[PDB]
């Protein structure tokens, strides 16, 4: 039984067209990062959604790369090793 | 020591062999603009007892041209983004914070602010 | 040996000129301790696809300049556009 | 007016801020690239100052790398060592390829067999 | 003035809809899709225009003509897409030549 | 004015708007008339194929 | 038109304004305090005395009976560690050329 | 017939080059002085003053302050090793001390492992 509905989650989440990260914590998250660089920054409704969509798609693309790292090492789970390798090979880490 | 503004002397030095002296000469090639004299000059100031080879000089020559294209190209990008047609000092300074990383931008901005102040407050 | 005098079989062999010692030096320079047998063939394949993409851009640059001779400037434009910028030739 | 005068303004090179690189050549190159409809005099001076610092900084580190290799003339290896030494320089010159360069001595730990190479149970296979 | 806020917004959404109603006349489009299409069309224009400008500077000409863009079209578009786009580009110029 | 440049070439995309953006972007000192018509056709072709 | 008010015009030997000026050149939007300025004023005086003292000793040792850029260049290398000595010598060479270049 | 430009402005410097000329003669460091000495000395002082002030501003930013106070001066002159050698013996008025703690002083007996926030 463990892992059975994980495959079911693939079917629903890959034809759903929505955002998975909670919007309100992300709304306060962009303010905290932006405030340190400069103070008194006003955001917009489109700005939050545009920033969130790029971040979520980046994670999905990153997770797919780590998926190929798991099968490479005869694994089914994404250890932190997979993410570290994917960032270096893609050149995003440095 | 005479005037040479007339057009007929604008393009010359053909190899028709109309020579009275100094036979060895050729045709004016396109000016491959290079910064070799400037790179060598700044090298001596920071390191008087250090030389450099021609291969490194050619690498640096491509480096300035590529960097200049990057910084000026980025500078023209945000000039259109804010609906502006004149670039004097703010577009590049904003581009410096964009192109160069944190520490590198700080050195570029600090020296650039010093340079523009030195350029002004005179003449 | 003038004229066409062209012999072209169904297969090609100039790729095989890059052989195991040539591949071995690159592997050692990258720190790879040991290299498998089929990597030699794949490395030749990786070289073929990488070169093909570069020449496609470079050919367009060369013909746009009405040039029958390739120059360092033309290959730089293809390399710079693809992101693999090269410093040392041209400028 | 058309009145003759002596040199009142600074009849020196356009790099009046003590810069060694020519800001004038940068100015015409800016016009050559058609980056902006109007180009102020501040941009070529600012660009040269950044370029002059960048040129001096790399050569300073390249000379230091040359001292490590015990060489007087700066070679592309010394320049590549400076670029790949600091993260700020490495990030900026990330995917660039240098001519006649080398490879930094980076080695993975798994490729050095040093713990009782004889065997894992006793002193031989 | 009297209620003048007609700032020109460069959008291809209306033109994307019109060509949509010709390839598939009995079809509709959503505004969200038009926003993606408008950004996609503008980005493609910027890439080709940016590529075209570089080609003119490489040849020391600083002039953009169908030859420059046709080379730029071949540079980025894949083999199948470029050859069909080249014919479409060649079709447009040869049809515009015989006009008026 | 009876017909536009876009209609003459058979294209639905505005060739003149592409010309304005090319002049706005300062890509080249001078612009040929055959340039925007080629760019518009390629842009229009890609839009039609993707929507197809 | 004569002195009139007087008896409190002395002690110009302070580098307070120059320390303030160089601060704005590198950091335009930052501030300073007189307590920090006093240390900078003391720092310049202490550093100059050490540098000038080293130059004075070199002149006595070599019987040159003069002080020029060569004496300070030797003194700069002695006092400053390698990283600071390299930059200070570069600045001295950079500034010397500009003064001699023109009036 | 007037002071059109100053020696500092002639050399592109801000420090009082003329004052250094008087100070060198005031201290009786030598019988005579040259023209290259004041310009060389002024540039050296400018580099030292600016770099510490530049580092002081960075230290002030880490301390969330914009006005440079003597605390920021002390932090800068003890972090860098090159500044440590020059200013190790001198003392800073109103300055503090860097947060240094030995291994034996932590709760665990001779243990120095902590979270990656300051070390």
């Amino acid at each position: 039984r463990p892992g059975t509905v994980a495959l079911r989650e693939i079917r629903r989440y890959q034809k759903s067209t929505e955002l998975l990260i909670r919007k309100l914590p992300f709304q306060r998250l962009v303010r905290e990062i932006a405030q340190d660089f400069k103070t008194d920054l006003r955001f917009q409704s489109s700005a939050v959604m545009a920033l969130q969509e790029a971040s979520e798609a980046y994670l999905v693309a990153l997770f797919e790369d780590t998926n190929l790292c798991a099968i490479h090492a005869k694994r089914v789970t994404i250890m932190p090793k997979d993410i570290q390798l994917a960032r270096r090979i893609r050149g995003e880490r440095a | 020591m005479a005037k040479s503004a007339p057009a007929p002397k604008k393009g010359s030095k053909k190899a028709v062999t109309k020579t009275q002296k100094k036979d060895g000469k050729k045709r004016r090639k396109s000016r491959k603009e290079s910064y070799a004299i400037y790179v060598y000059k700044v090298l001596k100031q920071v390191h008087p007892d250090t030389g450099i080879s021609s291969k490194a000089m050619s690498i640096m020559n491509s480096f300035v041209n590529d960097v200049f294209e990057r910084i000026a190209g980025e500078a023209s990008r945000l000039a259109h983004y804010n609906k502006r047609s004149t670039i004097t000092s703010r577009e590049i300074q904003t581009a410096v914070r964009l192109l160069l990383p944190g520490e590198l931008a700080k050195h570029a901005v600090s020296e650039g602010t010093k340079a523009v102040t030195k350029y002004t407050s005179a003449k | 040996k003038g004229g066409a005098k062209r012999h072209r079989k169904v297969l090609r062999d100039n790729i095989q000129g890059i052989t195991k010692p040539a591949i071995r030096r690159l592997a050692r320079r990258g720190g790879v301790k040991r290299i498998s047998g089929l990597i030699y063939e794949e490395t030749r394949g990786v070289l073929k696809v990488f070169l093909e993409n570069v020449i496609r851009d470079a050919v367009t640059y060369t013909e746009h300049a009405k040039r029958k001779t390739v120059t360092a400037m033309d290959v730089v434009y293809a390399l710079k556009r693809q992101g693999r910028t090269l410093y040392g030739f041209g400028g | 007016k058309q009145g003759g005068k002596t040199r009142a303004k600074a009849k020196t090179r356009s790099s009046r801020a003590g810069l060694q690189f020519p800001v004038g050549r940068v100015h015409r190159l800016l016009r050559k690239g058609n980056y902006a409809e109007r180009v102020g005099a501040g941009a070529p001076v600012y660009l040269a100052a950044v370029l002059e610092y960048l040129t001096a900084e790399i050569l300073e580190l390249a000379g230091n790398a040359a001292r490590d290799n015990k060489k007087t003339r700066i070679i592309p290896r010394h320049l590549q060592l400076a670029v790949r030494n600091d993260e700020e320089l490495n990030k900026l010159l990330g995917r660039v390829t240098i001519a006649q360069g080398g490879v930094l001595p980076n080695i993975q730990s798994v490729l050095l067999p040093k713990k009782t190479e004889s065997s894992k149970s006793a002193k031989s296979k």
